[PDB]
């Protein structure tokens, strides 16, 4: 048999060839047919036929036999190298997919190879194939993702690991720097674009809930100058389409915000070796302006860790801050006004809330664009140019005063150590806008706050209402009191006489009785509506009870973060790490990245005698030291290594305590005589403050 | 002059209501409230702008105010930039069918200017949803 | 305090005349006429500056004024820039023997900073005849 | 004879080889020895020996025989290709010249080749050799130039043409643009550096006069802020070394300013094909900051024509103008002052001189750095933002009023149509500073003036006193009245009774009598001191008579042009073309570079009917048209092609005359009905104005 007149393969028609070739000693015709049909796209489209036209099981079972012999595997390795460059050029100019949807049958056959994970494919087979699958149209990609969403956890993990190791290998082997950018590489970009496919397969395959969305964000009205210019241009009747949304999120119709529990934890898609070679200043520009052949990794934010994503948001905020400096210069030149490039805030120490409220609410009406200037807070009666020192002090002061239980805005739970909105307080809508603005101004001006909220608060800020499953952190006792109701195996309408009307204690101590439906006490709880009572009790507790308090809080947060990519890069889980910081205090990293000036060197007598005192500080004394030098008790995103502390020499051995310049994280350390004297002054400096 | 569907929008349409011509019409600026020069009126007619009505009066824009506020909107409301081919793919239309104004003077781009943008690989800037280019007059050394 | 060869120039030499130390000396700024902070006095001593005498009084410079006027002199009196090797050839001396101050804080560059300039191929800027570099403190991300 | 044991060649020892080889039919040993000794530097150093150690005549005569046969020439062509890359690497690392001054004997032997001019050497021989001679040390170059200065005009012209054709060939063949810079090319740069050598040979070989220098320029004192900062740095006792001077001008000790009549006209060293591919914005940066391997052609200004050099000076002025904008922004930010980025000038129309004098002399004391801001002149009682329209009008107005003969500052000679300083007017020093500043402000702000001075005025501005030979243009009658005195063949002390005391008429009409030495009438003129009387009569007329008037004029001109490269790029002959313009009105070039806007196109009915009216304008009407549209009657440096005129449509057919926007050279042309109507309005618009 010549076997030179075949153009496609099925399960039985390759099984018979294997059976007939087993009795001989050649095994060569199988290699020839594998290298002839699997190297041609037109052969693979019609191969293994039965929205897909290839049977997965037939492909799975044939591969379990062909990859038994070592030489047969090498045919598969070589077939991919010959096939992919054809498909890459075929999908770029020939416009093949629209002609026949069966072209996608090519990639499913390849992606089911068991040895794609093996290190032998990382050289030339996989990188070229990812180039072919990176050029698929949005229509093919959307339906390809849907088939992958039906896989279980192990299959998705294998598929993700295939493209992850290619990304690490192309970065480990090569050397990328500020002159050899990662973006222009044609292998990592194609592998990252291919990793996005399995990412959305993981999103869709998990628990997806779409209909539980909040109200649309109240878009702020631009200044009167921009409104007037719109009427002249005749485009005053149509609005902007909105935030930049991934084009793959539109074809599928499912966003990452909907996915509650994915098949795989979202932190597993982060490629740490990629992050350590990424220049986020150049990556942001490729995100804004479309450059020739540079691919911005901010278009695939799932691959960046918290530190790298925090840098991308930082550059977007700073560039918007610079644009407000150019406009103020233009106003003084052309219009002859006074140069005011700052969001200047004059507040008193005893009236932080009242002063910051009458100033920020005024700006939110007259000049809504002033909130995007650099913050410059100065306290009344005190003189000083604020480089960041006073902003850090003000951010700590307003947060520690807003969350005071006496103010009545937030309730404190001493068990879980989290704050929740207080629905009892009324006529305090204006303050809820202030705390929303302050959170937005903290992200914008890059200062971390000491704010303790349940994860539901950061989910409602992003637009997702709190469901029953989110009650485990907000109201821990009500969660188990309601979980037991569903878990009860016996009858529910007789053992306890709970009706559809609830009771809630208030500040006045009068338990008000609330009816979920029209009448609660007139309707008992039955097993048929056992799940219904939970779905309305949780909805009222998280959403309906605090609707007015959270509407103002969300409105203020949106006035400062509407044009930022915050909704694009950060999931609700990662918002908390951005507003607040990490509580872990790795003082070894602080020592590693500390710089010295004024005469001190890394191996000075006092500097070496200084790091032996802080390393012996207890947990409480490590917190006091950071509050003295940084202005915050917490560590920035990442760790203390990102906190480039500086120790500066301050004159001879004195009885004066050390002083700190918290704007630049500078500790001014006199050259004390001994180690014991250094400890006494250091302890006295951080405790009194 | 109150209902938008009744009051005129373009300058030639407005000139008939006051029984004047484009030659001896008197218009004020919507921003600085100063009379428009004759060349400013002709530029307003040439740049295809819309009459703005405030308290029942017809207002135009002079050159200084228009350029100033176009610059301010470019600085403050810049979203992103795209190439011509990417824009054509995104809108699935030829560049002639799109309304693209100059980033500095708000003059709609002639097909030759869009062709120059395509040939020089210059990017079109998205400013608060309005796609903008750069006309020949504003792009001269 | 009138003849330049008699009055002190450096701060440690001045401190002896008033029978004070570097620890509790009171100095004003030559520009803003405001008292120098203690860290400002220590920085003045560390940056190797000279006492300026106006109407028989000893004056120093605070940090804000020094940085402001260094920036102004950099903008207004910039002549040209050279590499380290070209500068060494031009002066026929090692870089350690030249007096090079920071362009932002007027602190004389330590040999490690000049070595960093040589290794990173950073240029030394000539500002009205004074060769300037950039110290480690002012060159940190 | 093997002829394999030779290492150098002399005239007779190569003549004998030629004689012995003539009788045979081979001629090959001569080729072998030529390719063996002329391909090695060590052989050429010791070859043809006798501050030079090689006899020129022996080299000249041997070359007249060896280059007779075609095959022998090809040995010379190939020998240079083998030798030069050795010398380039030898002179870069081995530091050979300081060991022995006889290494220079290599290059003299090569440069005397007759066929270096032939087009066969432009490919690979000459470009590599110029690389070798571009790396010579300053000591070798200085003495090499001195030997070339003894050549006559023809030899220098041949030597210059050798490097000129290499420069044109490397530009004609290649394609340079904004991305493929001329500067990084290693052949043009080496050829230009080699062309500088013959340039200074031409300068030295001509009539050089050094001792007739003016007083040193009065260096302005910087502002008090820079003086105070100098005392803090401890560098208040030493001054800046001064302007940037060519390092080759120091080794030789002769500047281009000294050379009165060179062996070759200076305009012959300009490479026009080089100028048409040179980007002067990037060339200026390579002139300021030393970049890796980019060579700025502003370091060899002799090779640039007037248009290209005018661009280099323009960028230097503009960059200095921008730096004054940054400083004003800093003063409003840090010091909280008012943003004033302009050299604002408020002057009345009837008192242009008096108002501009009390304002510019005040600035020259309080803020001497304000003269480097962009000029912004506004007339009192008139409103308008000056983009250049009012500066052009003011520059024309002050010049046409300063040169009024009634003011008494300048005398007019109706024959030569030139102005000269009037020594009669006294107490008018302040005005002479104004006209000096205005000339400096014209160059700085890029406006051309209608100023008619003899070439001696532009020579004394550059620092060279007026000698006798410069009297032919300033005082034409006194030149021939004194030239005849020297040309008189007979006795001079008896035919006419002129003594060493002169008579000069004044404004009052009283002829004052001036004694050149202590007593003039007591000393007759003799043939021994016949040349002495001329050398003091001319010195007094040009220098001593107007010393105070010209000292203030030079002082004002120096307050605006001290840090500019004006003294570096421009010879005194080229200063006149820079301050003033070209009088040639090539309206064909104006039509070629005219742009249209507002509806007009190049081939419109009216636009084509407009260019047929101006082309029929007489010489006077062409001048009126330019004064209407440009604000000046003259053409810019180069021609009207550099005047990017714009014609804009202005409404329908009216009876309103055309209007001009002279700031941007814009003519606002209504769309008139016919051609005849266009002519009538165009004639009326330019005549009345
Ligand atoms: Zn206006
Ligand atoms: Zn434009
Ligand atoms: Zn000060
Ligand atoms: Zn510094």
């Amino acid at each position: 048999i010549d076997f030179k007149d075949v153009t496609y393969l099925t399960e039985e028609k390759v099984y018979e060839i294997l059976e007939l070739c087993r009795e001989r000693e050649d095994y060569s015709p199988l290699i020839r047919v594998i290298g002839r049909v699997f190297s041609s796209a037109e052969a693979l489209v019609q191969s293994f036929r039965k929205d897909v036209s290839v049977d997965i099981d037939a492909i799975r079972r044939v591969y379990t036999r062909l990859l038994s012999n070592e030489k047969i595997e090498t045919a598969f390795l070589n077939a991919l190298v010959y096939l992919s460059p054809n498909v890459e050029c075929d999908l770029t100019y020939h416009n093949v997919y629209s002609r026949d949807p069966n072209y996608l049958n090519l990639f499913i056959i390849v992606m089911e190879n068991r040895n794609l994970h093996s290190p032998e494919y990382l050289e030339m087979a996989l990188p070229l194939f990812c180039k072919a699958m990176s050029k698929l149209p949005l229509a093919a990609q959307g339906k390809l993702i849907r088939l992958w969403s039906k896989y279980n956890a192990d299959q998705i993990r294998r598929m993700m690991e295939t493209f992850q190791q290619l990304i690490t290998y192309k970065v480990i082997s090569n050397e990328f720097n500020s002159r050899n950018l990662v973006n222009d590489d044609d292998a990592i970009v194609a592998a990252s674009k291919c990793l996005k496919m399995v990412y959305y397969a993981n999103v869709v395959g998990g628990e997806v809930d779409t209909n539980h969305n909040e109200e649309d964000d109240e878009e702020p009205i631009p200044e009167s100058s921009e409104l007037t210019l719109q009427e002249l241009l005749g485009e005053e009747r149509r609005n902007k389409k909105g935030p930049r949304v991934d084009p793959l999120e539109t074809e599928l119709g499912v966003k990452t915000l909907d996915c509650r529990k994915p098949l795989i934890p979202f932190e597993e898609f982060i490629n740490e070796p990629l992050n350590e070679v990424l220049e986020m200043d150049k990556d942001y520009t490729f995100f804004k302006v479309e450059t020739e052949n540079k691919f911005s990794f901010m278009t695939c934010p799932f691959i960046l860790n918290a530190v790298t994503k925090n840098l991308g948001l930082y550059y977007d905020n700073r560039i918007r801050m610079y644009s407000e400096r150019r406009i103020t210069v233009l106003y003084s030149l052309v219009q002859g006004q006074q140069l005011n490039p700052y969001l200047r805030l004059k507040v008193r120490r005893d009236h932080i809330i009242d002063d910051a409220l009458v100033r920020l609410e005024m700006i939110a009406m007259e000049n809504p664009a002033d909130l995007k200037k650099q913050l410059y807070v100065e306290f009344e009666g005190e003189q000083g140019v604020d480089e960041g020192g006073v902003s850090k002090e003000f951010f700590q002061l307003v947060v520690e005063e807003i969350f005071n239980p006496d103010i009545g805005m937030f309730t404190y739970d001493e068990s879980t150590k989290l704050f929740w909105f207080n629905p009892s307080s009324f006529e305090t809508e204006g303050q809820f806008t202030l705390i929303g603005i302050v959170l937005g101004l903290a992200i914008y001006n890059n200062c971390i706050l000491d704010v303790h909220f349940p994860m539901v608060v950061y989910r409602k800020l992003m637009g997702k209402k709190g469901t029953f499953r989110d009650l485990g952190d907000s109201h821990p006792v009500l969660y188990q009191s309601l979980k037991d109701l569903l878990e009860y195996e016996g009858n529910v309408e007789d053992d306890m006489m709970i009706t559809f009307q609830i009771s809630q204690t208030d500040l006045f101590g009068n338990p008000m009785m609330y009816d979920l439906k029209e009448n609660g006490d007139k309707i008992p709880i039955t097993n048929e509506n056992r799940k219904e009572f939970v779905n309305l009790y949780s909805d009222y507790i998280l959403n309906k009870s605090v609707e007015k308090q959270f509407k103002a809080f969300r409105r203020g947060f949106h006035m400062v973060t509407n044009e930022s990519p915050l909704k694009y890069l950060f999931r609700p889980e990662e918002i908390e790490l951005l507003i607040c910081g990490s509580r872990n205090l790795d003082f070894q990293a602080l020592e590693e990245t500390t710089e010295y000036d004024g005469g001190y060197t890394r191996d000075s007598v006092l500097i070496r005698e200084f790091w032996e005192i802080v390393h012996s500080f207890t947990d409480e004394q490590k917190r006091l030291f950071l509050q003295f030098t940084t202005g915050t008790d917490r560590a920035p995103v990442g760790g203390l290594g990102k906190l480039k502390m500086i120790i500066a020499k301050n004159g001879p051995d004195t009885e004066r305590l050390p002083t700190s310049h918290t704007a630049f994280n500078v500790l001014l350390l006199p050259e004390y005589s001994s180690k014991e004297k250094l400890k006494e002054r250091l302890l006295k400096a951080i405790t009194y403050a | 002059f109150q209902d938008p569907q009744e009051r005129p929008r373009k300058l030639p349409q407005l000139c008939t209501e006051l029984q004047t011509t484009i030659h001896d019409i008197i218009l004020e600026c919507v921003y600085c409230k100063q009379q428009l020069l004759r060349r400013e009126v002709y530029d307003f007619a040439f740049r295809d702008l819309c009459i703005v009505y405030r308290d029942g009066n017809p207002y135009a824009v002079c050159d200084k105010c228009l350029k100033f506020y176009s610059k301010i909107s470019e600085y403050r409301h810049y979203s992103y930039s795209l190439y011509g081919t990417t824009l054509e793919q995104q809108y699935n239309k030829p560049l002639s069918d799109l309304l693209i104004r100059c980033i500095n003077c708000q003059k709609p781009l002639s097909p030759e200017e869009k062709q120059r943008h395509l040939d020089k690989k210059q990017r079109f800037h998205n400013i608060r949803g309005r796609w903008t280019g750069r006309c020949m007059s504003c792009s001269r050394s």
